[PDB]
């Protein structure tokens, strides 16, 4: 029931919103995972690993280049906006709203969200392999060598780019090789962030799960913290709930969420 | 540290 939720919503002083791949999906962003989510011959699991980066750094960067470029045509959907505006609106009133997102596309930032935690990092940040500096980067193309590369059709030629022409650290005493600042499979989440997210989720008196379920990573790491405090949790996704069952609003977040937050 | 997707 929406009414029930809204009664909580109106009372809430510290809302936490966890967002999953669903909300990026409704903006037409490919995640490259599961049925027909392919890039060339590969899926994300095959390429989003440090081993792939070690074995074939050109190929991986081609993949991330493409992904960076396809963001130029994908915009924030109404779910991103409603969240951002909600944040803005509640901040005015001394009520907080934080976003904890698994998504690496910056769509919440482009919707105008401010207190956002990117637990898997971002396509538009680099980390230097030598010195470790994390820098914001939105260049198009990120480096010349990759101009016009990264085509998806399975039959494309590899650009087989020499390693020194892929993006390189600018602090030139260094010149290290850059990688996408994202958490690859088989890597850990940065623990400074998890400690901040912990702190937020404890403060929180309403929790939203959007475009994913609490019964699965990453929402699962935390929703129990919050549910064991008696805090209500509301899921918005396109998963079905059995005939026989805290709050769950089936449908697109684009449709469900903005009415809910108004 | 927390393995992404719990290492699945
Ligand atoms: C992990 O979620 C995989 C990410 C999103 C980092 C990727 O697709 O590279
Ligand atoms: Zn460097």
């Amino acid at each position: 029931d929406l009414t029930a939720f809204r009664e909580h919503f109106a009372k809430a002083k510290h809302i936490a919103i966890i967002t999953g791949a669903g909300v990026s999906a409704e903006s037409g962003v490919p995640t490259f995972r599961g049925p027909g989510g392919f890039w060339r011959k590969w899926q994300a699991q095959d390429l989003a690993t440090p081993e792939a980066f070690s074995r074939d750094p050109s190929l991986v960067w081609e993949f991330y280049h493409y992904r960076r470029e396809v963001m130029r045509s994908k915009m924030p959907n109404p779910a991103h906006l409603a969240i951002a505006e909600c944040e803005a609106r509640l901040g005015q009133q001394g009520r907080s709203v934080v976003i904890i997102t698994q998504n690496i596309d910056e769509l919440h930032h482009r919707a105008g969200s401010k207190h956002v935690y990117e637990i898997h990092g971002s396509l538009f940040k680099t980390r230097c392999m030598s010195c470790g500096e994390v820098k914001a980067n939105h260049k198009s193309p990120i480096c010349p060598a990759l101009d016009g590369k990264g085509a998806p059709d399975p039959n494309t030629k590899e650009a087989r780019i020499p390693v020194e022409l892929l993006p390189r650290c600018e602090r030139k005493s260094c010149n290290g090789l850059l990688r996408p600042h994202v958490v690859w499979f088989g890597e850990t989440l940065d623990s400074d962030i998890l400690t901040a997210v912990e702190r937020e989720l404890e403060k929180c008196d309403l929790c939203l799960v959007v475009g994913t379920s609490s019964i699965v990573y990453p929402a699962a790491m935390f929703a129990p913290q919050v549910a064991s405090r008696g805090v209500p949790v509301a899921e918005f996704n396109m998963e079905c709930t059995p005939a026989t069952q805290k709050y769950h609003f089936e449908g697109p977040c684009g449709s469900t969420l903005p009415p809910a937050l108004e | 540290g927390v393995l992404k997707e719990y290492g699945v």
